[PDB]
């Protein structure tokens, strides 16, 4: 998988980011979104359920929207950034099950968008 | 939520010797929920251990997993200096209420 | 008019072209054995025209000559001006001999030379 | 600036979905579901994955479960039928009790192996003899007077006593010119349209195994607990759990049971449970405490989402015939029927498991009956009486899978309850075959070209 | 690429390539059914084969115009840019009426004049 | 001299070639079970001739080189000075290699390059 | 034999009287023979022809 859409933002602006399943259609796998500022551990955003479920982290806070746009394309939308907000971004994937629970341990990781603020 | 602890970071081991990293994360819904992660300096994040028990294909015998509820231990049997890397420790739990994802801090290992 | 020539009554067509568990009942084994048999009749005809090298022809044409002690009816008394069904009971006392010729060197020797004109 | 013509492709890959007669694939003890006369199976049978295609499963519609469903009748009758018919039998039975008490706990009998009496004609049809067996209470009914249980209106027929019950894996295979998909999506459960599909000519083999409540030594879920069924909200529906890890159950028939041969006929020999040597006992069977304590944990979880908020309850049978509201398995020809009451046992809050005290207890026990005289599939073949097998009978085997149903789900107090329920074998079967489905090969095909023949 | 072109999951291949006594007994009888079945299903597909002329191929061409009422997609839109099922689901109900005329005059007239070809 | 060649004793020729209600007795049982396995054994080699483009012939020529590792003798020490039994067992655990190479490529590509050389 | 068996009576219109019997392969099978005045039952045998 492949990430897309990095470069710099003002103060407050915003920016998409697409992640592409170059070969790995998105039809029974989960896509969750990450986050990894300079010198810092993972950070979860949130992500969407095979099922079309979309989930958000507290670390968000309203402040990003996921959304499955077609099938293999899935978006990241994040505003009112800051400079705190400047990181890797990054896509990957965890399986989806027949299931209620699901452990959702991550796979096929994508190299990662570089968001700068400034 | 659910807060992820990592001890002890920055650690650092001669090349040849054993490392062992201890995690904490209160409300475990079971051992089936953790995984662990590889990220060398410079790029992704690499799938390592999938299970608290169960390591992933391709990874060799070292970085077995162990854990009880809310107690969970990584264990580098072999410290080759190709494995010095950041370690991270994942809990979710995919939920319609209730996703409950987490990361660790990570734990720096070095192998000189 | 290849159809059409022997006899206006060639009229049965090919009715044999237009031709659940296996379970062993009174009727059941009836229609085991039709199909069985389908099978059977099916290939004999067509391992003869394999044989001859008429395997995929409607119409074969062949090297053999007509000999003429079988009948010495020409075209236009045999082809023509006759039924299928007459003219298969005129000559049935040499289906086997004309069908060992259609195979023996027909297709024996055919075969034979042109393994060797290959070679070139 | 050319024209299209008409050209035949032979070797298309279609198809269309197709119910056919499958075949079998896999010592000389006569098993009776995997016969020698099974082909033999290919050592490499290669899968064929399939490219970027789907298809649409749905295991409650899957005619693979219901030709399964008439072969395993069909195996166990006709194996049985060049056999002692037990007609004879049925005269009066002059029973009384016998002597349990020779600190077994656990283990006692209480009131039942009577001792019954009768005359039956010898194999001379002018001499009449009397004969002593004994009985499981199961087996008997009252007319003290007794008769064989289910003599009026059937015909018990006595098991050959050297023929084999043991499930071998059976593989089934399509005919040439037909092939098997099949769903290998983590996300399939038993429905609707599945993107991960290969094929090939034989499936993986099925141990005909024929239980009750619980499913044995099935397949185990790939990673997680699958929860299945044609309707969740439909109560009437078997719900169909199917475990990523099995459950150990071992069970023991303690009992030095040594046989007798009754002539009752013209090479026609009828075998009697005999004695027992030694102390009698009850036959039980043991699970693990842990084992079974997470996997209700899980299950719970799993229930709790489809039926969120909710308490969960978990119940005993609704009562009713020891042949089908209890667990049931055979173990060399020793039918067992078990009390599972203790397995569910009880309701708790959250999916966190409850009611079930820490203590020295390790081991959870079923107390069970054997019956000799059985009815698979109730009223579907014929009843059949199984010969005794000598005595200190141990077997052991894995829970794959539970069979459960709704109590009604017309609680208005938040709840809801579930019981070790369910209907016909089939939803035993339909468990294991749940991924795939027949298809046939149509591989002439037509498309446009730009050739032309001479 | 005639293979591959038909879209990318052709994948199915053919496992229908790949494919002691006849004791009637409960599994026998259902193994019987399945021998008698393949060799019915392989001989419907040969003996069409062979009535268009294409017997001894994999790809047959033809003397048979595409007409285009069947479909009016091109070669790079039928050909390529689809996959087989959903080809033959969009020209399904011109089944029956493209096997016709693959026989009809393709074959017939086909053999008869080149009978009257070969009397040259 | 193509069936002499190869030995003095070619003499099994062609028996294969030489080769009522069906009631389920004991001996009827053994008469289907003959009948079906003749039809199987006859399609197997049948079908097999078909793959490689033999299906019409006695001798088929192919596109398919010798390679030389199976056996490196000439033309006059194997095809001549030799029985055909001899023969098959010197190679016999080339059988799979040999017949894959028959049809890959050799039929395969064959016909997709025809059916490009057809669009002209 | 009573005890232990089931006598049955022969049908009393069917004859017993050995008939000669032919062994014939399926199409596809053949027999051989060993014709060799040497044979014995075992080993090589050099006059050999078939049947079907
Ligand atoms: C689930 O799978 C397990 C195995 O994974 C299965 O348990 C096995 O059951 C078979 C039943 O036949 C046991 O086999 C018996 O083992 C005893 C050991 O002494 C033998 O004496 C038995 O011999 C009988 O058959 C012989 C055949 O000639 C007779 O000569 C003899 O007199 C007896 O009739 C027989 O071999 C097997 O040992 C167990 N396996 C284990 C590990 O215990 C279990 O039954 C399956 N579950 C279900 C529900 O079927
Ligand atoms: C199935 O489960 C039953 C119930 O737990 C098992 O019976 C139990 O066996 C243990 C082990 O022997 C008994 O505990 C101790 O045994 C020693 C033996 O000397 C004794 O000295 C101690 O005082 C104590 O009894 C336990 O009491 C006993 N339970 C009962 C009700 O008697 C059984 O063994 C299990 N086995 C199988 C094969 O299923
Ligand atoms: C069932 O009853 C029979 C007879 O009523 C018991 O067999 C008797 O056992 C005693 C033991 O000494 C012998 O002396 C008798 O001769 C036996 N009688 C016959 C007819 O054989 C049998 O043991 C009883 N079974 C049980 C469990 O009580
Ligand atoms: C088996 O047959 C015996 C007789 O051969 C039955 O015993 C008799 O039963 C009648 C019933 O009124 C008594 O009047 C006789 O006095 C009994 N005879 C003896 C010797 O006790 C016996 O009941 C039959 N058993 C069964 C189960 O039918
Ligand atoms: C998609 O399908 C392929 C083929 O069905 C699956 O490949 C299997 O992957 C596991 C991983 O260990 C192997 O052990 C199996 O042997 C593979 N199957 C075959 C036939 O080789 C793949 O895992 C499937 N993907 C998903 C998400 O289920
Ligand atoms: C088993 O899978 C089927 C197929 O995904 C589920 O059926 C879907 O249920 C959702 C619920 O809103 C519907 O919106 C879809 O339209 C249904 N799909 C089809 C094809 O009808 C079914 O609910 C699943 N079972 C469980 C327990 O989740
Ligand atoms: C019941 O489950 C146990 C494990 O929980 C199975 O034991 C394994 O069987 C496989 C078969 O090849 C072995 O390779 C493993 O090493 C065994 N595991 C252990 C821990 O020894 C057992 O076979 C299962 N029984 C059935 C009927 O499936
Ligand atoms: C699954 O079962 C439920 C329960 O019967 C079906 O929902 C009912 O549908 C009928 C249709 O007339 C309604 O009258 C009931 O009120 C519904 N019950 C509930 C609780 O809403 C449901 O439609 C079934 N699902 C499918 C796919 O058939
Ligand atoms: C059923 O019996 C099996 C063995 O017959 C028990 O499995 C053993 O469990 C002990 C526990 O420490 C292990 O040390 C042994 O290695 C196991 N044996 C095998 C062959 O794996 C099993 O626990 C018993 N289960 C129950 C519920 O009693
Ligand atoms: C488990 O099932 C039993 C049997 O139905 C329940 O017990 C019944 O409870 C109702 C409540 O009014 C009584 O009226 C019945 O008389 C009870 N039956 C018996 C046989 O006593 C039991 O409550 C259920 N368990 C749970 C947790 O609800
Ligand atoms: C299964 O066992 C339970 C006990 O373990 C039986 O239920 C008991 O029945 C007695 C009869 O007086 C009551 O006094 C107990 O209080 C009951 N206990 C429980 C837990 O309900 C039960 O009937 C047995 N069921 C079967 C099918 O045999
Ligand atoms: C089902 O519930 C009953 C209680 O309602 C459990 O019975 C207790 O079992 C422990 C086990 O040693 C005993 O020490 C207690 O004294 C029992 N209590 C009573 C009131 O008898 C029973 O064990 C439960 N079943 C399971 C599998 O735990
Ligand atoms: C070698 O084989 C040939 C053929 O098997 C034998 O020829 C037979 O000779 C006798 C002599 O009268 C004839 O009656 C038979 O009819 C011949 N057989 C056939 C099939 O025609 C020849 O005798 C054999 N040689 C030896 C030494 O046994
Ligand atoms: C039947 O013929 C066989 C085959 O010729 C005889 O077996 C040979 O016996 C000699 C005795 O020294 C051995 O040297 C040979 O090696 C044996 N041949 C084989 C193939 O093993 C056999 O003895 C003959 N029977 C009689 C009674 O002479
Ligand atoms: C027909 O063939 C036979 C073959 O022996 C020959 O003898 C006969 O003379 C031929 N007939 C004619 C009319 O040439
Ligand atoms: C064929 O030869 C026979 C010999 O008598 C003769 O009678 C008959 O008229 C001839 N037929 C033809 C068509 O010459
Ligand atoms: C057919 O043969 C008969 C023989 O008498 C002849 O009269 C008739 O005219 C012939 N018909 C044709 C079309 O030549
Ligand atoms: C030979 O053929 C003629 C053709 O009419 C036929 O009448 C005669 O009966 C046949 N003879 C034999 C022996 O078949
Ligand atoms: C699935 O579709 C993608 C589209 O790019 C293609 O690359 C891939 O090869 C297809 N799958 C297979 C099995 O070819
Ligand atoms: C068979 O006999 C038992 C003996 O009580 C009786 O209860 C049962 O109803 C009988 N069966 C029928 C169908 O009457
Ligand atoms: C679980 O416990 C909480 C405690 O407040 C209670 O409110 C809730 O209703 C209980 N749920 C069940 C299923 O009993
Ligand atoms: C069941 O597992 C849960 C997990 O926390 C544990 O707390 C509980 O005490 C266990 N119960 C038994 C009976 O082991
Ligand atoms: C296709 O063939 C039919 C045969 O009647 C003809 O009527 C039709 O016009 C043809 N279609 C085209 C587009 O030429
Ligand atoms: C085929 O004809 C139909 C008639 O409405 C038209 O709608 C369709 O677009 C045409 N397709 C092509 C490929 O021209
Ligand atoms: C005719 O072909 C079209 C192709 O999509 C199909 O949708 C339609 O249902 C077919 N009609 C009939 C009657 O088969
Ligand atoms: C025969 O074909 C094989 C195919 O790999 C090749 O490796 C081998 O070298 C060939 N043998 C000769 C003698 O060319
Ligand atoms: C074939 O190659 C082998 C390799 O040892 C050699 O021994 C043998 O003599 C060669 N045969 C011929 C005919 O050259
Ligand atoms: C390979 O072929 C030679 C030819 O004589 C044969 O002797 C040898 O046993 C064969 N090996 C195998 C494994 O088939
Ligand atoms: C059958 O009866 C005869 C009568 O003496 C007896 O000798 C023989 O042993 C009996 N058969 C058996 C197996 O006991």
């Amino acid at each position: 998988l492949e990430e897309s859409g990095g470069g710099l933002v003002q103060p407050e602006g915003s920016l998409t980011l697409t992640c592409k399943a170059s070969g790995f259609d998105f039809s029974d796998y989960h896509v969750q979104w990450v986050r990894q500022s300079p010198g810092k551990g993972l950070e979860f955003i949130g992500g969407i359920a095979y099922t079309g479920n979309i989930y958000y982290a507290s670390w968000a806070k309203g402040r990003f929207t996921i959304s499955k746009t077609s099938s293999t394309t899935v978006t990241l939308q994040m505003t009112t950034l800051t400079a705190a907000d400047t990181a890797t971004y990054f896509c990957a994937r965890a399986y989806g099950y027949a299931s209620a629970p699901y452990a959702q341990y991550f796979n096929l990781w994508g190299p990662g968008t570089l968001v700068t603020v400034s | 939520d659910i807060v992820m602890t990592q001890t002890p970071a920055s650690v650092s081991e001669p090349v040849g010797g054993t490392v062992t990293i201890n995690c904490q994360a209160s409300q475990s819904r079971g051992n089936n929920y953790l995984s662990w992660y590889q990220q060398k300096p410079g790029q992704s994040p690499s799938l390592l251990i999938y299970r608290t028990s169960t390591l992933a294909s391709g990874v060799p015998s070292r970085f077995k997993g162990s854990g009880s509820g809310t107690q969970f231990t990584l264990t580098i049997s072999d410290l080759e200096c190709a494995d010095a890397a950041t370690y991270y420790c994942l809990y979710g739990y995919y939920s319609s209420r209730n996703p409950d994802f987490a990361f660790g801090g990570g734990t720096e290992v070095v192998v000189k | 008019a290849a159809g059409s020539t022997m006899g206006a009554a060639s009229m049965a067509l090919t009715v044999q072209a237009r031709l659940h568990m296996l379970q062993l009942t009174v009727w059941g084994i009836k229609q085991l054995q039709a199909r069985v048999l389908a099978v059977e009749r099916y290939l004999r005809d067509q391992q003869l025209l394999g044989i001859w090298g008429c395997s995929g022809k409607i119409i074969c044409c062949t090297n053999v000559p007509w000999n003429d002690s079988w009948s010495n009816k020409t075209i236009n008394e045999i082809w023509d001006n006759m039924t299928w069904m007459q003219w298969e009971k005129e000559i049935d006392n040499y289906t086997q001999h004309i069908y060992t010729l259609l195979e023996v060197s027909q297709i024996q020797q055919e075969k034979n030379e042109q393994e060797l004109l290959e070679l070139d | 600036a050319a024209k299209k013509w008409v050209t035949v492709y032979y070797g298309v890959p279609v198809w269309k979905e197709a119910t056919t007669t499958l075949f079998c694939a896999s010592t000389e003890v006569h098993n009776v579901w995997a016969t020698h006369a099974c082909v033999p199976t290919d050592p490499n049978p290669q899968e064929i994955v399939l490219g970027n295609v789907t298809e649409n499963f749905n295991m409650w519609k899957n005619n693979m479960v219901e030709q399964m469903h008439e072969d395993i009748i069909s195996l166990w009758d006709q194996s049985l039928k060049p056999c002692v018919k037990l007609t004879p039998l049925c005269v009066t039975l002059n029973c009384n009790n016998v002597n349990t008490n020779n600190s077994d706990w656990e283990k006692m009998e209480t009131g039942e192996m009577k001792n019954c009496s009768f005359n039956v004609t010898t194999s001379i049809r002018d001499k009449i003899k009397k004969e002593y067996a004994l009985f499981y209470k199961l087996d008997v009914v009252p007319l003290t007077n007794y008769r064989l249980i289910n003599c009026n209106t059937s015909v018990i027929t006595q098991a050959c006593p050297k023929v084999s019950f043991e499930p071998i894996p059976i593989h089934y295979c399509a005919p040439a010119g037909f092939a098997i998909l099949k769903c290998n999506s983590k996300t399939f459960n038993g429905s609707g349209p599945c993107t991960n599909v290969s094929t090939v000519q034989c499936t993986h083999g099925i141990r005909p195994v024929v239980s009750t409540q619980l499913l044995l030594n099935g397949s185990l879920a790939e990673e997680e607990i699958v929860i299945r069924s044609e309707n969740i909200t439909d109560n009437a529906k078997t719900i169909i759990v199917q475990l990523n890890e099995a459950v150990e159950i071992n069970c023991t028939r303690p009992n030095n049971n040594t046989r007798k041969s009754i002539h009752i006929g013209p090479g026609r020999a009828f075998y009697a449970t005999g004695d027992i040597i030694g102390n009698i006992r009850q036959a039980h069977c043991n699970i693990s405490k842990a084992r079974w304590n997470e996997t209700l944990g899980q299950i719970v979880a799993k229930l709790e989402e489809q039926f969120p908020n909710k308490t969960i309850i978990f119940n005993h049978s609704s009562g009713g015939d020891p042949e089908i509201v209890t667990h049931s398995f055979n173990c060399g020809g020793e039918f067992f029927y078990c009390n599972t009451t203790p397995l569910f046992n009880s309701t708790w809050n959250n999916t966190r498991t409850d009611d079930y005290p820490t203590g020295g207890e390790q081991n959870i026990t079923l107390q069970c009956r054997i019956k000799q005289i059985i009815n698979m599939w109730q009223g579907v073949g014929k009843a059949m009486y199984a010969p005794p097998i000598r005595g200190q009978i141990r077997c052991s085997s894995n829970i794959t899978g539970l069979l459960l149903t709704r109590d009604g789900g017309r609680d208005q107090n938040g709840t809801e309850t579930f019981r070790p329920g369910g209907g016909n074998m089939r939803d035993n079967w339909r468990s294991e075959l749940y991924k795939y489905k027949v298809v046939k090969i149509e591989p002439l095909g037509i498309a446009p070209t730009a050739c032309k023949r001479r």
